[PDB]
RNA sequence: CUUUAAAUCCUUUAACGAGGAUCCAUUGGAGGGCAAGUCUGGUGCCAGCAGCCGCGGUAAUUCCAGCUCCAAUAGCGUAUAUUAAAGUUGCUGCAGUUAAAAAGCUCGUAGUUGGAUCU
């Protein structure tokens, strides 16, 4: 006996086929236009959407009038929209099944400071949210993958101790000014 | 044709559970007398003593010699063949030293033109043989 | 080397799935 | 045919027999469309008009197409009763 | 001998209507025939009857509109759950628009989505579509 | 330049067919590909699905043909399968794909489930076979993709099904049997009589008749 | 049939030594350039559709 | 500093810490299945590769290497058990003329299954 947990689940499957000339083309380009480390980030992202769809499926089997059909799908929705992936408009249990991949991908914090311009590219993003440039409101985010809320889209900033942001000039600038 | 009846539920399952015996890999699995006969009992891989190098002829529609050792299992004392996979490999083995051994990849099948022969080395002398053949490591002194 | 003489004539040769592929490669892509 | 917004989504309507009330696909090149010319009441001649018959290509391969074109007109007042 | 009278019934429509026939006969005739053929014709599948009355067993002859692409009897009578509806739908039905499969419940004998309108299940009797 | 060789030829080059669907509707025969690369020779795409070499042994060795399968269709509800066998493999395919123009056949697309949109999968279950393979479609949600094999799904896509599912059995890896019974799976979705194509059909005047006397003065 | 020959065409093999270059990038920026060299780069391309590796 | 029973580890702060940023990513592959070289050198049915088909008997697209390429990536290969693939155990849902298969033929208890009909 020990008080330890031992919940733990994998966020991504494999593809069956590990050579789908296709199915490379379009992961390289999902990875290369977000800027991914690996396919598995592809994979972790077609996992949720996948889960997501198999929620919504299992739903609109329902009665429309079942109360846990209405409770779970108006949680769902609520969730889907909240983090901006579905419109406030589009909020019914089929729209789940047209949402894309590259709709919860375009909601990470790497995609979201490369739109708003605190970054000259994706990769920039990427290795500019990695070293603590980046912070969420108040709060500094380290983690590329951070899926950013619609009310916390609007506090994206360069964090009050950065370089880019506040002061204090990194190390390769106070070593070059103190060499002169 | 087959019985359809809310009551036929013990024809059909007994049924099964006869022609289930059948099943070739069904019955291999599940007779007892698949798992006595294999050298490793169940097991993944061996541990074996090399009694001595033998030389392999592939099968008729290729020509070469497979370097193989005859080995005696630690476990049950029991003889087998076992592969030495790669080139100059055999000249990693001496006699009368320990070698790990696993399966072919056929689950006791022959593989490829080797007859009769369903292991491969995979260490010897608690060194990897693929460590061995890249140089990483020397077998010990 | 146009790769539909290649499969024309290597087909049934060691090199037919090799210039199998390569005839694939040409039809359907561009 | 339709969706919920309510217009037509079908490329197409394709034809019935009119013996059978099957569709007729579009590779049944043994189907045919007959038009039988209707007559005038008082002089018995051509006046325009027809009445049209579609036949499946089963139909006429069983040897009931000629039945069911019989059929079609003597309900279609074409072919006197009795 | 025969068992399932309404099997051969299913059947004899199935046949009949493959060959593009106008009306076809069944004998015998029975209280399950006759509502299951009212089943199919409420929703336009068959059309008009007439119960031919012998004093022995019903004999129907049943008008043929070529509407139906097959009509099957689901031996046994597996009692189905309001759950288990989705999966017998499933598995019968060509297509979650159109199709019926028709149970006999104490309600009385009915389509499935009659049936979860009055929220009820039954035993499987066939399907049509 | 077209010449055409059939009526239904002169009648489309002049502009009297207004669509591949009156064709379709009159299940005319189509003997010239050029009315198909009239109609959608914009938007057709093929595919040589497999070049297949096929031996005849005679007094002295194998004489060798080389049989081109192609599939060609535009992604919107057309589709097409050909296959030629031929001395070259550039004839074989080139006849090949006029084969497939020429077999092009028109595919019901249906809803899964609520008719939100345009459709997206089979409108039914529908079962093609060929040679002891037998493949059959199933509709799908909405953003399912084609769960299929390569084969099939090279088909079902080039013929504008965005979602369904397949089951397959019998000999499959003849390629040729596969395709040919996936194209008579989606070819039987516009023969499939379903309740909405329960409305009694208005009859129009076909081709022939209705630009009789232009054929006449040619 | 013989022991004789057990590592004979390893050991007569002419020994060719490695050639130094500069390092593989990892991770991100490995991808980025395989990005870059099949969705953004078309010069190599002339029609035929050749293999990445061709030879010939 | 903080943590903690006391520590450690995270977290926080300061100092030093990157150019071949040498502060160097690996594991398996490149005939097909299956993504990616009938490029070069060696060997010459040998050595070996090869799950399977197959490769090697003097241009080896397959072995041993160099180069190049691709697959996943702080991971990747191998053995074995097992699941899906297997509608190759079939209740859903398989077969049984000729591919494996219907008892030589009847009777017959259990088992299974049983015609219409009562508002």
């Amino acid at each position: 006996p020990v008080a330890r947990s031992w919940v733990c689940r994998k966020t991504y499957v494999t593809p069956r086929r590990p050579f789908e000339k296709s199915r490379l083309d379009q992961e390289l380009k999902l990875i290369g236009e977000y800027g991914l480390r690996n396919k598995r980030e592809v994979w972790r992202v077609k996992f949720t959407l996948a889960k997501i769809r198999k929620a919504a499926r299992e739903l609109l089997t329902l009665d429309e009038k079942d109360p846990r059909r209405l409770f779970e799908g108006n949680a769902l929705l609520r969730r889907l929209v909240r983090i901006g992936v579905l419109d406030e408009g589009k909020m019914k249990l089929d729209y789940i099944l047209g949402l894309k991949i590259e709709d919860f991908l375009e909601r990470r914090l790497q995609t979201q400071v490369f739109k708003l311009g605190l970054a000259k590219s994706i990769h920039h993003a990427r290795v500019l949210i990695r070293q603590r440039h980046i912070r969420v409101r108040k709060q500094v985010v380290n983690i590329p993958s951070f899926i950013v809320r619609l009310d916390s889209q609007k506090h994206i900033d360069f964090s009050l101790r950065s370089p880019y942001g506040g002061g204090r000039p990194g190390r390769v600038k106070r070593k070059n000014a103190k060499k002169g | 044709g087959k019985c359809r009846g809310l009551r036929t539920a013990r024809k059909l399952r007994s049924h099964r559970r006869d022609q289930k015996w059948h099943d070739k890999q069904y019955k291999k699995a599940h007779l007892g007398t698949a798992l006595k006969a294999n050298p490793f009992g169940g097991a993944s891989h061996a541990k074996g003593i090399v009694l001595e190098k033998v030389g392999v002829e592939a099968k008729q529609p290729n020509s070469a010699i497979r370097k193989c050792v005859r080995v005696q299992l630690i476990k049950n004392g029991k003889k087998i063949t076992a592969f030495v996979p790669n080139d100059g490999c055999l000249n990693f083995i001496e006699e009368n030293d320990e070698v790990l051994v696993a399966g072919f990849g056929r689950k006791g099948h022959a593989v490829g033109d080797i007859p009769g022969v369903r292991f491969k080395v995979v260490k010897v002398a608690n060194v990897s043989l693929l460590a061995l053949y890249k140089g990483k490591k020397e077998r010990p002194r | 080397t146009d790769p539909i003489d290649d499969f024309q004539v290597n087909w049934n040769t060691k090199h037919g799935s090799g210039v199998t592929r390569e005839l694939m490669r040409e039809l359907n892509g561009g | 045919m339709q969706n919920d917004a309510g217009e037509f989504v079908d490329l197409y309507v394709p034809r019935k027999c009119s013996a059978s009330n099957r569709i007729i696909g579009a590779k049944d090149h043994a189907s045919i469309q007959m038009n039988v010319a209707e007559v005038d009441k008082v002089t018995g001649r051509f006046n325009g008009q027809f009445k049209t018959y579609a036949i499946c290509g089963a139909i006429r391969r069983m040897g009931e197409s000629d039945d069911s074109i019989l059929r079609l007109a003597k309900a279609d007042g074409i072919v006197s009763k009795n | 001998v025969r068992m399932n009278v309404l099997a051969d019934a299913l059947k004899s429509i199935n046949n009949a209507e493959k060959r593009g026939k106008r009306q076809v006969l069944i004998r015998p005739c029975s209280k399950v025939i006759v509502r299951f053929l009212t089943v199919m014709m409420k929703h336009g599948y068959i059309g008009e009857f007439e119960i031919i009355d012998d004093h022995r067993a019903g004999k129907i002859v049943v008008n043929l509109t070529g509407r139906l692409n097959k009509c099957g009897v689901i031996s046994p009578r597996f009692d189905v759950q309001l759950k288990d509806l989705e999966k017998w739908q499933n598995n019968l039905l060509p297509s979650r628009q159109f199709g019926f499969i028709v149970l006999t419940t104490s309600a009385g004998i009915m389509d499935h989505e009659e049936a979860r309108r009055k929220h009820t299940g039954g035993k499987i009797l066939g399907f049509f579509f | 330049e077209w010449m055409p060789v059939t009526k239904l030829g002169r009648l489309v080059k002049d502009m009297k067919i207004k669509s591949l669907e009156e064709i379709y509707l009159f299940s005319l025969p189509i003997k010239e590909s050029e009315i198909i690369d009239f109609f959608l020779g914009a938007s057709l795409k093929d595919e040589v699905l497999k070049i297949m070499p096929v031996q005849k042994q005679t007094r002295a060795g194998q004489r060798t043909r080389f049989k081109a399968f192609v599939a060609i269709g535009d992604y919107n509800g057309h589709v097409g399968l050909g296959v030629k066998c031929s001395k070259e493999v550039a004839t074989a395919i080139r006849g090949a794909i006029i084969l497939a123009k020429l077999s092009i056949v028109p595919v019901r697309r249906g809803y899964w489930g609520n008719k939100i949109g345009k459709p997206h999968t089979v409108p039914c279950k529908v079962t093609g076979r060929c040679g002891s393979v037998l493949v059959r479609l199933i509709p799908a949600p909405r953003g399912t993709g084609i769960v299929s094999a390569p084969v099939p799904k090279k088909l079902l896509m080039m013929a504008g099904i965005d979602d369904c599912y397949t089951s397959a059995r019998g000999c499959t890896a003849t390629l040729g049997n596969f395709a040919k019974a996936t194209f008579d799976a989606i070819s039987k979705t516009y023969s499939y009589l379903t309740p909405d194509l329960w409305k009694e059909t208005v009859f129009t005047k076909s081709p022939y008749q209705e630009f009789t006397d232009h054929l006449v003065k040619t | 049939g013989s022991l004789a020959r057990a590592g004979k065409v390893r050991g007569q093999t002419p020994k060719v030594a490695k050639q130094e270059k500069k390092k593989k990038k990892t991770g991100r920026a490995k991808r980025r350039m395989q990005y870059n060299r099949r969705f953004v780069n078309v010069v190599p391309t002339f029609g035929k559709k050749k293999g990445p590796n061709a030879n010939s």
